């Protein structure tokens, strides 16, 4: 339960598949709700069960209340520490674009991953996380944008 | 049943690779959490 990226892994499938990443803070793990869809998850020989989740949001905890609260600042450039299955976690520096809604704006990171590396974090020059990947939209080129997801502390 | 495996810090690489753009896009969000390009 040591802080740092994690993969969420399944021996569900034809075998070892990664279905998505999260973020171990303060004894909590975030992820994407989409990733496990509040399945309990194995940390060695102990469980980790979810204690919040929010299917609108795409985000759910483990082990207690979400604890990330840093936000971007709309202006400076931040990291995805993408974890794609079966490839060693990589910082990418990128300008985040904008989410134009109807309830305001959101950061959207540009860059296109495996679906297995849903939840991987995002950082700003400080190191604090500032959202989730893995929420996103298709663009005209085929392209993909994921939103900056982050949940209230 | 699903489990985790410890991929990393959270930390700044100041030798990262810097790549992609910065659209700007009117998206909509329904009730199940998905995006929608409007
Ligand atoms: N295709 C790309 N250029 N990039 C994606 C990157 C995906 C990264 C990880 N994120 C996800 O897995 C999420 C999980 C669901 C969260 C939403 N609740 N999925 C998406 O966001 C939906 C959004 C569509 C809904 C729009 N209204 N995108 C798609 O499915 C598009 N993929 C396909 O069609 C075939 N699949 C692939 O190729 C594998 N994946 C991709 O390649």
């Amino acid at each position: 339960t040591t802080d740092g990226v994690y993969r969420v892994m399944t021996r569900r499938l034809l075998g070892s598949t990664q279905v998505g990443v999260g973020v171990m803070q303060e004894g909590v793990f975030h992820t994407m709700w989409h990733v496990t869809k509040g399945a309990a998850l194995r940390s060695g020989e102990g469980r980790l069960d979810p204690y919040w989740g929010d299917v609108k949001q795409d985000l759910v905890s483990y082990c207690g209340p979400w604890k990330l609260d840093a936000a971007w600042d709309g202006l400076s450039e931040v990291q995805l520490l993408a974890v794609p299955p079966g490839e060693r976690a990589k910082n990418i520096q990128t300008l985040p674009g904008i989410f134009k809604t109807k309830d305001g704006d959101i950061g959207a990171v540009a860059l296109d991953y495996p679906a297995g590396t849903s939840g991987s974090p995002i950082l700003d020059k400080c190191g604090r996380v500032i959202g989730l990947y893995g929420n996103g939209v298709v663009i005209k080129n085929g392209s993909y944008v994921s939103a900056i997801t982050q949940g209230k502390r | 049943d699903m489990y985790i495996e410890r991929a990393g810090d959270i930390t700044w690489e100041k030798d990262a690779e810097v790549t992609g753009n910065s659209p700007r896009l009117d998206v909509a969000l329904d009730e199940s959490g998905d995006f929608s390009l409007v």
